[PDB]
Protein backbone atom coordinates (compact mmCIF):
# COMPACT_ATOMS: atom_id res chain seq x y z
CA UNK A 1 0.00 0.00 0.00
CA UNK A 2 0.96 3.64 0.52
CA UNK A 3 3.04 5.06 3.25
CA UNK A 4 -0.34 6.27 5.39
CA UNK A 5 -1.86 3.09 4.95
CA UNK A 6 1.11 1.47 6.43
CA UNK A 7 1.34 4.11 8.96
CA UNK A 8 -2.06 3.29 10.00
CA UNK A 9 -2.37 -0.23 10.15
CA UNK A 10 1.16 -0.13 11.97
CA UNK A 11 -0.40 2.42 14.96
CA UNK A 12 -3.49 0.10 14.86
CA UNK A 13 -1.18 -3.47 15.86
CA UNK A 14 0.82 -1.32 18.30
CA UNK A 15 -2.21 -0.56 19.84
CA UNK A 16 -3.51 -4.46 19.52
CA UNK A 17 -0.08 -5.51 21.06
CA UNK A 18 -0.28 -2.91 23.96
CA UNK A 19 -4.09 -4.05 24.75
CA UNK A 20 -3.22 -8.28 24.70
CA UNK A 21 -0.21 -6.99 27.47
CA UNK A 22 -2.05 -5.95 29.30
CA UNK A 23 -4.85 -8.48 29.48
CA UNK A 24 -2.35 -11.15 29.41
CA UNK A 25 -1.39 -9.63 32.77
CA UNK A 26 -4.87 -9.09 34.17
CA UNK A 27 -5.58 -12.81 33.32
CA UNK A 28 -2.49 -13.90 34.99
CA UNK A 29 -3.04 -11.71 37.89
CA UNK A 30 -7.08 -13.55 37.80
CA UNK A 31 -5.79 -16.86 37.04
CA UNK A 32 -2.99 -16.63 40.77
CA UNK A 33 -6.41 -15.67 42.76
CA UNK A 34 -8.47 -18.49 41.25
CA UNK A 35 -5.58 -21.34 41.83
CA UNK A 36 -5.73 -19.73 45.41
CA UNK A 37 -8.97 -20.53 45.63
CA UNK A 38 -9.47 -23.68 43.86
CA UNK A 39 -7.10 -25.41 46.42
CA UNK A 40 -9.85 -25.59 48.91
CA UNK A 41 -12.61 -25.94 46.71
CA UNK A 42 -10.82 -29.08 45.21
CA UNK A 43 -10.70 -30.70 48.96
CA UNK A 44 -14.31 -29.46 49.36
CA UNK A 45 -15.73 -30.98 45.64
CA UNK A 46 -13.55 -34.31 46.23
CA UNK A 47 -14.98 -34.77 49.70
CA UNK A 48 -18.40 -34.33 48.41
CA UNK A 49 -17.70 -36.74 45.45
CA UNK A 50 -16.50 -39.26 48.24
CA UNK A 51 -19.66 -41.22 48.69
CA UNK A 52 -20.62 -42.10 45.11
CA UNK A 53 -17.81 -43.70 44.18
CA UNK A 54 -16.99 -45.09 47.66
CA UNK A 55 -20.77 -46.79 47.36
CA UNK B 1 -23.32 20.61 -30.63
CA UNK B 2 -26.27 18.14 -29.25
CA UNK B 3 -26.86 20.54 -26.26
CA UNK B 4 -26.81 23.71 -27.93
CA UNK B 5 -29.27 22.62 -29.91
CA UNK B 6 -32.23 22.19 -28.12
CA UNK B 7 -31.11 18.28 -27.79
CA UNK B 8 -29.71 15.68 -25.11
CA UNK B 9 -26.48 14.09 -25.28
CA UNK B 10 -24.54 11.93 -22.75
CA UNK B 11 -20.84 11.63 -23.53
CA UNK B 12 -18.47 8.80 -21.66
CA UNK B 13 -14.90 9.36 -21.64
CA UNK B 14 -13.32 6.33 -21.01
CA UNK B 15 -10.45 6.52 -19.47
CA UNK B 16 -9.30 10.05 -18.58
CA UNK B 17 -6.39 8.53 -16.65
CA UNK B 18 -5.04 7.63 -19.74
CA UNK B 19 -5.99 10.95 -21.96
CA UNK B 20 -3.66 12.20 -18.90
CA UNK B 21 -0.94 10.10 -19.61
CA UNK B 22 -1.20 10.94 -23.52
CA UNK B 23 -0.65 14.51 -22.10
CA UNK B 24 2.73 13.54 -20.15
CA UNK B 25 4.13 12.20 -23.19
CA UNK B 26 3.23 15.26 -25.52
CA UNK B 27 4.24 18.09 -22.76
CA UNK B 28 7.36 15.69 -22.11
CA UNK B 29 7.88 15.40 -25.75
CA UNK B 30 7.95 19.32 -26.13
CA UNK B 31 10.55 19.37 -23.23
CA UNK B 32 8.07 21.65 -20.86
CA UNK B 33 8.84 20.50 -17.38
CA UNK B 34 7.61 17.92 -15.46
CA UNK B 35 5.83 18.50 -12.48
CA UNK B 36 4.14 15.56 -9.65
CA UNK B 37 4.57 12.33 -10.81
CA UNK B 38 6.18 13.54 -14.33
CA UNK B 39 2.92 15.04 -14.85
CA UNK B 40 2.73 18.61 -16.57
CA UNK B 41 1.51 21.04 -14.14
CA UNK B 42 -1.49 21.65 -16.27
CA UNK B 43 -2.76 18.17 -15.52
CA UNK B 44 -6.03 19.40 -13.58
CA UNK B 45 -6.72 21.81 -15.97
CA UNK B 46 -6.68 19.61 -18.72
CA UNK B 47 -9.53 18.04 -17.16
CA UNK B 48 -11.25 20.68 -15.40
CA UNK B 49 -12.15 22.88 -18.93
CA UNK B 50 -13.10 19.68 -20.76
CA UNK B 51 -15.39 18.30 -17.66
CA UNK B 52 -16.84 22.23 -17.25
CA UNK B 53 -18.70 21.92 -20.85
CA UNK B 54 -21.36 19.47 -19.45
CA UNK B 55 -23.92 21.90 -18.53
CA UNK B 56 -27.38 21.95 -18.75
CA UNK B 57 -28.70 24.84 -20.40
CA UNK B 58 -31.81 26.73 -19.28
CA UNK B 59 -34.98 27.36 -21.54
CA UNK B 60 -33.23 30.11 -23.08
CA UNK B 61 -30.61 28.59 -24.46
CA UNK B 62 -32.94 25.91 -26.32
CA UNK B 63 -33.28 23.82 -22.83
CA UNK B 64 -30.47 21.07 -24.19
CA UNK B 65 -28.17 19.50 -21.55
CA UNK B 66 -24.86 17.43 -21.96
CA UNK B 67 -24.13 15.15 -19.48
CA UNK B 68 -20.67 13.41 -18.77
CA UNK B 69 -19.56 9.82 -17.41
CA UNK B 70 -15.59 10.15 -16.83
CA UNK B 71 -14.28 6.74 -15.88
CA UNK B 72 -10.68 6.74 -13.83
CA UNK B 73 -9.54 3.55 -12.89
CA UNK B 74 -7.12 3.75 -9.61
CA UNK B 75 -4.31 1.61 -8.55
CA UNK B 76 -5.21 -1.22 -6.25
CA UNK B 77 -8.28 1.06 -4.63
CA UNK B 78 -5.46 4.06 -3.82
CA UNK B 79 -8.53 6.89 -4.66
CA UNK B 80 -5.43 9.16 -2.79
CA UNK B 81 -3.28 9.17 -6.03
CA UNK B 82 -3.32 12.61 -8.50
CA UNK B 83 -5.34 12.05 -11.16
CA UNK B 84 -8.11 10.59 -9.17
CA UNK B 85 -8.05 13.33 -6.29
CA UNK B 86 -8.23 15.82 -9.24
CA UNK B 87 -11.03 14.58 -11.39
CA UNK B 88 -12.85 14.04 -7.96
CA UNK B 89 -12.87 17.14 -6.65
CA UNK B 90 -14.21 17.98 -10.76
CA UNK B 91 -16.70 16.18 -11.04
CA UNK B 92 -20.37 16.09 -9.08
CA UNK B 93 -21.20 12.46 -8.01
CA UNK B 94 -19.14 9.38 -7.85
CA UNK B 95 -19.33 5.75 -7.97
CA UNK B 96 -16.93 3.66 -6.43
CA UNK B 97 -16.58 -0.18 -7.30
CA UNK B 98 -14.63 -2.24 -5.39
CA UNK B 99 -12.66 -5.51 -5.89
CA UNK B 100 -13.66 -7.04 -2.61
CA UNK B 101 -17.23 -6.09 -3.92
CA UNK B 102 -16.81 -7.49 -7.03
CA UNK B 103 -15.47 -10.89 -5.44
CA UNK B 104 -17.76 -10.98 -2.97
CA UNK B 105 -20.87 -11.58 -5.32
CA UNK B 106 -21.88 -7.84 -5.33
CA UNK B 107 -22.28 -6.57 -8.98
CA UNK B 108 -22.24 -3.85 -9.96
CA UNK B 109 -19.93 -3.11 -7.25
CA UNK B 110 -21.08 -0.04 -6.52
CA UNK B 111 -20.08 1.36 -3.34
CA UNK B 112 -23.16 2.67 -2.00
CA UNK B 113 -21.22 3.44 1.40
CA UNK B 114 -19.05 6.23 -0.43
CA UNK B 115 -20.90 6.71 -3.79
CA UNK B 116 -22.18 10.20 -3.74
CA UNK B 117 -24.36 12.73 -6.21
CA UNK B 118 -24.82 16.16 -5.22
CA UNK B 119 -28.03 16.59 -6.96
CA UNK B 120 -29.64 13.47 -4.99
CA UNK B 121 -33.12 14.39 -4.39
CA UNK B 122 -33.53 16.57 -7.52
CA UNK B 123 -33.59 14.80 -10.77
CA UNK B 124 -35.13 11.81 -9.34
CA UNK B 125 -38.34 10.03 -10.45
CA UNK B 126 -41.10 10.59 -7.54
CA UNK B 127 -41.86 6.81 -7.52
CA UNK B 128 -38.23 6.17 -7.02
CA UNK C 1 7.08 5.81 15.03
CA UNK C 2 4.55 5.95 17.27
CA UNK C 3 0.92 4.55 18.17
CA UNK C 4 -1.84 6.90 19.25
CA UNK C 5 -5.32 6.38 20.65
CA UNK C 6 -7.86 6.00 18.71
CA UNK C 7 -5.80 4.81 15.84
CA UNK C 8 -7.74 0.81 15.41
CA UNK C 9 -10.88 2.51 13.89
CA UNK C 10 -8.59 4.92 12.30
CA UNK C 11 -6.94 2.27 9.80
CA UNK C 12 -10.54 0.98 9.02
CA UNK C 13 -9.23 -2.86 8.33
CA UNK C 14 -10.86 -5.74 9.77
CA UNK C 15 -10.71 -4.79 13.66
CA UNK C 16 -12.10 -0.95 13.12
CA UNK C 17 -15.30 -2.58 11.42
CA UNK C 18 -15.36 -5.03 14.11
CA UNK C 19 -15.17 -2.99 16.86
CA UNK C 20 -17.82 -0.39 15.27
CA UNK C 21 -20.24 -3.50 15.29
CA UNK C 22 -19.69 -4.61 18.54
CA UNK C 23 -20.43 -1.32 20.07
CA UNK C 24 -23.30 -0.61 17.62
CA UNK C 25 -25.36 -3.98 18.42
CA UNK C 26 -24.85 -3.39 22.20
CA UNK C 27 -26.06 0.14 22.14
CA UNK C 28 -29.14 -0.69 19.57
CA UNK C 29 -29.81 -3.28 22.65
CA UNK C 30 -29.30 -0.68 25.47
CA UNK C 31 -31.49 2.01 23.58
CA UNK C 32 -34.17 -0.58 22.71
CA UNK C 33 -34.21 -1.55 26.88
CA UNK C 34 -34.52 2.29 27.55
CA UNK C 35 -36.95 3.19 24.85
CA UNK C 36 -39.06 0.50 26.75
CA UNK C 37 -38.40 2.12 30.04
CA UNK C 38 -39.78 5.15 28.65
CA UNK C 39 -43.11 4.03 27.02
CA UNK C 40 -43.63 2.73 30.74
CA UNK C 41 -43.08 5.63 32.87
CA UNK C 42 -45.03 7.73 29.96
CA UNK C 43 -48.08 5.52 30.73
CA UNK C 44 -47.50 4.97 34.39
CA UNK C 45 -46.97 8.74 34.63
CA UNK C 46 -50.28 9.94 33.08
CA UNK C 47 -52.60 9.70 35.40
Amino acid sequence: ATLKDITRRLKSIKNIQKITKSMKMVAAAKYARAERELKPARVYGVGSLALYEKA
Amino acid sequence: YFRDNGKHALIIYDDLSKQAVAYRQMSLLLRRPPGREAYPGDVFYLHSRLLERAAKMNDAFGGGSLTALPVIETQAGDVSAYIPTNVISITDGQIFLETELFYKGIRPAINVGLSVSRVGSAAQTRAM
Amino acid sequence: VRSSAGAVRDAGGAFGKREQAEEERYFRARAKEQLAALKKHHENEIS
